[PDB]
């Protein structure tokens, strides 16, 4: 039957309307493998035919328009709208010639001209159905449709509608004035944000809105419109004010490269004149504090002070102020309707005088547009942190980066399954060897890349569904935190969330938190106390229960955790010891809190002998029946755990110069750590001989390591001390001359596990007591 | 902090790394790490090779490669920076900087040091040499 | 490393442009002033005149009232509402040896701009969102209180009469609890982060061409200062005209089910302030001189103390 | 057994108690000190005796309690007992035994007492207390209706169950739970919603969801509307068609809008979909499935291919119903997040036949 | 299972050779007759290289069995294309395909 008969059928209109909702919902949110599958059922010509057959009914016209964008113009729509908020400009000479006003104080046309901000191409693929099936497939692009043909058709259907609407016909297209424009604006609005219109096309679009203003018929804004058609007018007008703003930023980027090229030769000529000036010495260094004594960030702050002590001449200090007056007048400040902001501020207020608007969506989109024009200065300001400037030789890799960025943001909105995981890992593995991620760490922070990889770790943790994903994400953040210090500053701020999910092999979310506080006195001083008590409460659990995965592996049972609890102390030994020095304010509060739950210590000293605890470890490590039976041996983790409980408290020992002063608080702590541990327990540990490799190699992860001895020597050399000559020579012959000639024997695997142990633990302590 | 290297080294590093990249993945063998540094003129023996891999499976990835490249050039510049740091004090460049010419070059550098600390810098150290000055600054 | 700093002409030009934008915005664009906050609000008010329908401004605060009444657990941080909270707040700060008459027109023009908001229902919008906070001391309750002061500045009378009836027909327990919640989360002088700031203050410039942003750390001690001063300054202005009903409302919400007695809750913050200032004396009771940062802390705590004694006495200025 | 609790069961239906003095007339006079009274639980309808007990075995000798301030050796009324201020205990009038504890601090009448029996009272709310007593009125009918059905649940027929009593009792409950109109004013619509959010949470917590689920599953086994209703006879057989349809309307009225009660079907999701082709109240169950699949998104990704193949088989046997396309449109996305596992199970099943 | 029934004869002498491109203005159906594909609606002469197995096996085997300008009706069996599983979303499992092609030019 003819489809126009649905206009009076009134039942199969509805069931074929709700089928179009199922078609838009199936290919929703970039599902592009199924987006080819719909392109069979609704062909390309019959969709383009249905855009202008005016005798179609009401809800079927808004279906076939919205079906079109949901199979062709959506997967490209979200990815470009994402990259609109950030502005990445290269230094081509085409960029270099960009002004605020067009040359000819007449305000230029919005959206018309040349922009240079980087955006990825769209990568459509044409549909087919006779191609053979392979096989995991990499991806499917969005299915294609000829765009240069489409823009002429879409402009025509708008162009008649503003003209036919003036005729005030009793039979509008599609049964109302609402359905005549809502499915033609939201296509034109989404072909305008994709940038596929020519400038002469949007010159015509500017005529079709209000031709009395934008000229280089009745205007569209004067036409009486129902409420929902005003809404797409706001989403059309919101594109235009951004093209004023993105042009303004690209004007200011063009100004600076003309300015700082003029500024470097001014400094280097002034410095050469400073290099030949010998007429002063006490005033010469006041001219030399800026040249090589100050950082280059502080130079530009000092150089740019001449508003209302500047080394710059009056010639190149005035044109900046001449430029600065060119920009405020370009904005809404008069700085003592032929303007766009004059048009909008008239139009939006008059819409409030028309009626009492009830739809809460429109009243938000009105006032957000109106505030954007009046504080046009602040609208420029809030975008400027997302402004960055790169080299023109780096563009050929930068747009290759941004496409590999966009796949992640497309995976922000889809619930993660086992395929796109392999898309995410292959994405991330292609970011970290792209060479620009390193050399501009401000830009990677500016694009919110460090934010984006966090939320895909949020959604997976909510039992772990996809562990191979969550390692490579937290591996990326750990490799991100050491690129610049301020990037570590940013990653530090999500600590309490990162701390809430401390709960396996490979990396972890907690090692992200560890690499967020390492090597930095600023963060370690600013670390909270409430962020510390959460760390010990997870340490409060491990001493009481076992690893359930280990007894699932068939291991012997041990009531505490020699493997799990060691995943906190390696964090906390970065929490109090930095740059080879101990902090004070954290050390005086970790140990006050560590003694509120004495179960947090290892229960052999909560108690058996400390050398006896390691002696209890050697039997259960050498005997395979008492050992864990594959990568986890219980005997290797108990000595490693007590290697962690020792050297933590060694790195919370108050420093020697505070012991020379009578700081009673600082010596109260040095009482407590010395009170806990007997000294002679260490001496049997410091002197126990090892299975040296010779002709055969013993196993590292089941036997004694020199790193077990390396923790203990740091404890006595920091809280107990070597005072007299006899006690120096007491442990001297018993411990180390066995090991030294064992090391001098092999002049090999554990030879290099012990060579670095001697040169980093004991040979300092000998030279501490050489006189 | 990987920022202590300039751009063109990373440009030279990635050019070197992609030249010996196995399949374009950014993986290389343990042997090729030695060859690629000798392709960059750097000749460390297997002692400096052995401790670097165990610091970080035979698969060397480009960030894992680059973090080792930061540390090998961080220590060398950390000692040669301080003699050229003393070069601006003495008018000749040998080490003979007069103490009279110091109490205006030190209050005029940009760490906002007042007269009391540059005093405190001096009486807890005639012209002083350079090697006592690199001792009294590093402390 | 302060001596080996490279000059600007040695730098690549793209990084030189980058630090310029961080400088040029900081010294020129941020410094710029303009007065668009008054020439907006007039046309949003005058456009009700045309050739019982609400005004353009009157539509707006109706919409902000509607988003404050939907049942949600937390109060989502809208940047748009904060962008309009200050603009309506600055419509009264233009008026917020002299003659007798000329200060009255400086007074009455403030009652004109106060009438331009609170006859459009601006008084209950700022009363609903405090109940919609429920204690979450975020950035919005900063920006909603500066509007609440600029309506009740100078001790206006009928905005209080527009506020008592709203708390008496609704019986809205949840306002006063959110009032009590913000009261306890008011920071005082500590003796732990103070030296953390001081040990942080021993660093002036960070290595590798970076600057220690002293505003990034800021004041870790009592950064809650201007907010917690602003709440009592709001709380002082609810009984400025000695409106005796609020003197019997703020200790007893007799129509409600559950009293809170903020008057007692005002005492308990003061005691927590009292030991917190006294232990700051005992740290300095051994020292002889006081440095610069020691006074800036102590200037802060008394400036909020003068606010709360003034806010105390307006509970009892009436007999 | 009597217990104590925190704040969660403080608001709900269990922690509601009403006072009943011994004198009939002027019972709503002001209560004074030293006055005997009974204690009623409202939902169970039991009398507190330190256990709760039935009213038929509640005796004035067994259960008669009183309010005293502290044990010194001792028309309308004067206003004796304030609210929130009295802080008074209870003990038996025959025994003098102070009820005190031992998270479920078990309350026991103890002759030692403690220093913690000074307890303050709070009056309930009018809409809530009205919602309380109707639970007791319904559950007393419903469990009577269940075991009345369970009598001939195995014995064919070659007391009388309350047919007319239950038909009118459901229909008042539908209008009790009816969602407010969209043409209402916005500030009042929002206010009436949060009342409704309480009094469906106030039902599904204190039973009344699975209790409704039971009387379905005792009734659904008789698919022949008359022949398998002949286990009762011809009297209840004529009303079997009605009582199913009204039942699914109640359940659909319960979990409309509410997210918390929608998660209560995440365990017996397959119980729902297995009855879609039941040929009686086919719109009824399909209504229940639509409201549960829009409020709690966790019920989306627990759906396998065996479920979707029934829904398309529902559409193929019940015409071109436009409601079935709604529930499939809710099955693709949730909260702006799509499910790629579900977006292909529909497509390679529905589309490719093209029929 | 490649049955070519002619619809209009072409040159009769010009045949496509290997390593060469073709331009086909095709369209397809199913055995029920439901038109799952065309090319003229997209207004694009579909092109492909022979031999390199871009198309399914029943297509290019029909392709070299035509002359230039000939119009042929093909019938590709289930085993020659989309055999067990079929295309996702479009072509059902074990479906026999029916084509209408036309060699436009280029051998």
């Amino acid at each position: 039957m003819d489809i126009l008969e649905l206009s009076e059928r009134l039942d199969l209109q509805r069931f074929h309307s709700h089928t179009l909702r199922l078609y838009r919902a199936v290919c929703a949110l970039g599902n592009n493998r199924v987006a080819h599958a719909l392109c069979s059922h609704v062909d390309q010509a019959q969709l383009l035919h249905a855009l202008e057959d005016a005798h179609l009914p009401g809800p079927l016209r808004a279906g076939y328009y919205d079906l079109l964008i949901s199979i062709h113009l959506e997967s490209a729509c979200r990815s470009r709208r994402s990259m609109l908020s950030e502005y990445i400009v290269p230094l081509t000479p085409e960029t270099r010639a960009i002004t605020l006003f067009p040359p000819g104080r007449r305000h230029g046309l919005p959206g018309v001209g040349v922009t240079t901000s980087l955006r990825p191409p769209h990568h459509f693929s044409p549909p087919c159905f006779v191609a053979a099936l392979p096989a995991e497939a990499p991806a499917r692009l969005s299915p294609a449709i000829p765009l240069e043909a489409l823009r002429d058709k879409a402009l025509r259907m708008l162009g008649e509608a503003v003209r036919d609407g003036g005729q005030h016909a009793r039979d509008p297209v599609g049964g109302s004035v609402e359905f005549q424009f809502v499915p033609v604006l939201k296509l034109v609005s989404t072909l305008l944000v994709m940038g596929i219109f020519g400038d002469e096309d949007v010159k015509q679009i500017l005529k079709m809105i209000e031709p009395e203003v934008f000229t280089e018929e009745e205007g569209l804004l004067q036409m009486k419109l129902p409420e929902s058609v005003k809404l797409q007018m706001c989403n059309l007008l919101e594109y235009f004010c951004d093209q004023e703003l993105q042009h303004r930023v690209e004007s200011l980027a063009a100004f600076a490269e003309r300015y700082v090229d003029k500024l470097q030769a001014n400094q280097r000529s002034r410095y050469a004149l400073l290099m030949r000036a010998f007429t002063m010495s006490a005033a010469e260094t006041a001219r030399r504090t800026r040249e090589f004594r100050s950082p280059p960030q502080e130079q530009i702050n000092m150089l740019l002070h001449f508003k209302d002590d500047c080394p710059l001449p009056e010639d190149i200090r005035q044109d900046l102020q001449d430029f600065h007056q060119d920009l405020l007048a370009h904005c809404g400040i008069q700085l003592e309707p032929q303007s766009l902001q004059e048009l909008v501020s008239h139009m939006v207020v008059r819409w409030a005088q028309e009626d009492y608007v009830q739809s809460p969506e429109l009243v938000r989109a009105m006032f957000s547009l109106l505030h954007r024009q009046y504080d046009g200065l602040g609208e420029l300001l809030r975008a400027l942190p997302r402004a960055y400037t790169i080299s023109p030789s780096s563009v050929e890799d930068t747009m290759s980066l941004l496409e590999c960025l966009g796949q992640i943001r497309s995976l922000l909105i889809v619930q993660m399954g086992p395929q796109e995981e392999n898309l995410m890992i292959q994405s991330i593995g292609n970011i970290m060897n792209n060479k620009v991620f390193y050399q501009h760490p401000n830009l990677m922070r500016a694009l919110g890349m460090h934010e984006t990889v966090m939320e895909v770790m949020v959604n997976v943790l909510g039992e772990i569904r996809f562990p191979k994903m969550v390692t490579s994400c937290c591996r990326f953040l750990c490799y991100f935190c050491r690129i610049s210090r301020q990037n570590q500053r940013s990653m530090f701020d999500h600590l309490s969330y990162l701390l809430e999910n401390s709960g396996m092999q490979g990396s972890t979310p907690l090692d992200v938190a560890a690499a967020s506080v390492i090597d930095n006195n600023e963060l370690a001083l600013a670390l909270q106390e409430q962020d510390l008590e959460k760390v010990v409460s997870y340490l409060a659990g491990c001493g009481l229960q076992s690893c359930p995965m280990l007894l699932a592996k068939g291991y012997p049972d041990i009531g505490w955790n020699p493997c799990g609890g060691e995943r906190y102390l390696d964090f906390l030994r970065f929490a109090v010891f930095v740059n080879g020095e101990s902090v004070e304010e954290n050390a005086n509060v970790v140990v006050r809190l560590l003694i509120r739950k004495p179960e947090c210590f290892g229960p052999a000293l909560r108690g058996s002998g400390l050398l006896a605890a390691i002696e209890e470890a050697i039997r259960i490590s050498e005997d395979p029946a008492r050992d864990g039976p594959n990568r986890v041996h219980l005997g290797h983790a108990i000595m490693s755990f007590y290697a962690a409980l020792i050297d933590l408290l060694g790195r919370c020992a108050p420093e020697m110069h505070l012991i020379q002063a009578g700081k009673g608080e600082a010596l109260r702590i040095r009482a407590i750590l010395r009170s806990l541990v007997p000294l002679d327990d260490l001496v049997g540990i410091i002197s126990l001989p090892l299975q040296i490799p010779t002709l055969v190699q013993p196993k590292m992860s089941a036997s004694f390591v020199p790193d077990h001895k390396a923790s203990m020597v740091l404890f006595l050399d920091r809280v107990y001390g070597i005072e007299n000559q006899d006690f120096l020579l007491h442990v001297l012959d018993v411990g180390f001359l066995p090991d030294m000639r064992a090391a001098a024997s092999l002049d090999t695997e554990m030879a290099l596990a012990l060579n670095r142990y001697l040169c980093l633990a004991v040979l300092p302590l000998i030279t501490k007591c050489a006189p | 902090m990987a920022d202590q290297l300039t751009e063109e080294q990373i440009a030279e590093f990635k050019e070197a790394f992609s030249l010996f990249d196995k399949d374009g993945d950014g993986t290389i063998t343990t042997k090729a790490l030695g060859t690629v540094m000798r392709s960059l003129g750097q000749n460390p023996t297997e002692a400096e090779l052995q401790d670097m891999i165990n610091e970080v499976n035979g698969t060397i990835d480009f960030p894992a490669f680059l973090t080792m490249m930061a540390r090998k050039m961080k220590d060398t510049d950390s000692e040669e920076e301080i003699r050229e740091a003393f070069r601006v004090f003495d008018k000749d460049g040998n080490g003979y900087i007069s103490a009279a010419a110091l109490r205006h070059v030190m209050t005029n550098l940009g760490e906002k040091l007042t007269d009391e600390e540059v005093d405190e810098m001096i009486r807890e150290a005639g012209q002083v040499n350079y090697e006592a000055f690199v001792q009294m600054m590093t402390a | 490393a302060c001596f080996r700093m490279t000059p600007l002409y040695n730098l690549p030009t793209h990084r030189a442009c980058n630090m310029f934008l961080e400088s040029y915005k900081a010294a020129w664009i941020l410094t710029e002033d303009h007065s668009f906050e008054d020439r907006m609000i007039d046309d949003l008010s005058k456009a009700g005149e045309q050739e019982k329908k609400p005004d353009p401004l009157h539509q707006l605060v109706l919409h902000f009232s509607r988003t404050a009444l939907t049942e949600k657990s937390k109060l989502d941080e809208d940047y748009l509402y904060m962008a309009y909270a200050d603009i309506m707040a600055k419509s009264c700060h233009l008026e917020e040896e002299v003659s007798f008459e000329e200060k009255e027109m400086e007074k009455q023009r403030l009652l004109y701009q106060q009438s331009r908001l609170h006859t459009r229902g601006a008084a209950e919008m700022v009363l609903q969102m405090i109940s919609a906070c429920k204690g979450e001391t975020g950035a919005m309750v900063s920006s909603t209180l500066k509007l609440g002061i600029s309506i009740l500045n100078g001790g206006n009378a009928e905005v209080q009469q527009k506020m008592l009836d709203y708390l008496k027909d609704k019986k809205e327990v949840g306002f006063f609890q959110s009032i009590q919640a913000l009261m306890q989360t008011c920071s005082v002088l500590d003796l732990n982060a103070f030296e953390r700031q001081n040990k942080a203050e021993g660093l002036g410039m960070v290595n590798e061409d970076g600057t220690v942003i002293n505003r990034q750390n800021g004041e870790k001690v009592m950064a809650d200062d201007e907010f917690t001063q602003d709440l009592f300054r709001f709380l002082q202005l609810l009984c400025e005209g000695h409106n005796n009903d609020f003197q019997n409302y703020l200790r007893t919400q007799t129509g409600n089910t559950t009293t809170i007695n903020i008057i007692i809750c005002t005492v308990d913050y003061l005691l927590r302030l009292q030991e917190s200032i006294s232990d700051f004396y005992w740290y300095y009771s051994g020292k002889d001189v006081i440095e610069e940062q020691g006074k800036r802390n102590f200037s802060k705590a008394m400036s909020v103390a003068k606010q709360v004694f003034n806010s105390l006495t307006e509970y009892i200025q009436g007999p | 057994l009597v217990y104590y609790e925190g704040g969660a069961v403080c608001t709900h239906a269990r922690s509601l108690w009403r006072l009943e003095p011994l004198r009939i007339s002027w019972s709503g006079s002001h209560l004074r000190w030293g006055q005997p009274l009974r204690i009623r639980h409202v939902t169970t309808g039991r009398y507190l005796a330190l256990v709760v007990v039935d009213a038929c075995k509640a005796h004035t000798k067994a259960t008669s309690f009183c309010f005293r301030v502290s044990k010194e050796k001792l028309g309308m009324g004067p206003p004796e007992i304030k609210y929130g201020e009295s802080l008074c205990f209870v003990q038996h009038v025959a025994s003098g035994l102070w009820l005190t504890y031992a998270l479920k601090k078990k309350a026991i009448l103890h002759q030692e007492g403690h220093m913690d029996d000074a307890l303050f009272l709070t009056r309930c709310q009018q809409e809530e207390s009205q919602a309380a007593r109707m639970i007791h009125s319904t559950a007393g009918l419903y469990n009577q209706f269940i075991k009345g059905l369970d009598s001939f649940s195995g014995k064919p027929r070659g007391p009388a169950l309350p047919i007319e009593a239950v038909i009118l009792s459901l229909q008042d409950l539908i209008g009790y739970f009816e969602p407010p109109s969209e043409e209402l004013q916005h500030e009042e619509k929002q206010s009436k919603l949060r009342s409704l959010r309480n009094r469906q949470s106030l039902f599904q917590e204190e039973g009344m969801l699975s209790l409704v689920l039971n009387c379905i599953d005792r009734l659904n086994v008789y698919t022949t509307a008359a022949h398998f209703a002949e286990y009762a006879g011809e009297e209840a057989a004529e009303s079997w068609k009605e009582i199913v349809n009204l039942l699914y309307e109640l359940l659909a009225s319960l979990i409309r809008g509410n997210r918390a009660n929608c998660a209560l079907f995440s365990t017996n999701l397959d119980w729902v979909v297995s009855k879609l082709d039941r040929l009686e109240a086919s719109s009824g169950i399909l209504e229940v499935l639509y409201c549960v699949l829009i409020e709690s998104p966790e019920v989306l990704n627990i759906i396998q291919e065996n479920h979707i193949k029934s829904i398309i088989s529902l559409l193929d046997k019940h015409g071109r119903n436009h409601k079935v396309l709604d529930v499939l449109c809710s099955l693709c996305v949730c909260n702006g997040v799509a499910v790629r596992s579900n977006q292909d199970l529909i497509t390679e099943n529905l589309l490719p036949g093209r029929e | 299972g490649v049955e070519i029934e002619t619809i209009s004869p072409g040159d009769g002498r010009t045949f496509p050779k290997k390593g060469q491109t073709c331009v086909v203005h095709y369209t397809g159906m199913l055995q029920n007759g439901k038109k799952f594909d065309s090319s003229r609606d997209r207004n694009k002469p579909f092109k492909f290289r022979i031999g390199k197995q871009e198309v399914i096996k029943g297509f290019e085997e029909g392709a070299a069995q035509m002359s230039l300008g000939q119009r042929a009706k093909l019938t590709c069996t289930p085993d020659v294309a989309y055999g067990a599983t079929g295309h996702p979303g479009v072509i059902p499992p074990n479906a026999t395909l029916i084509f209408d092609v036309e060699l436009l030019n280029l051998e």
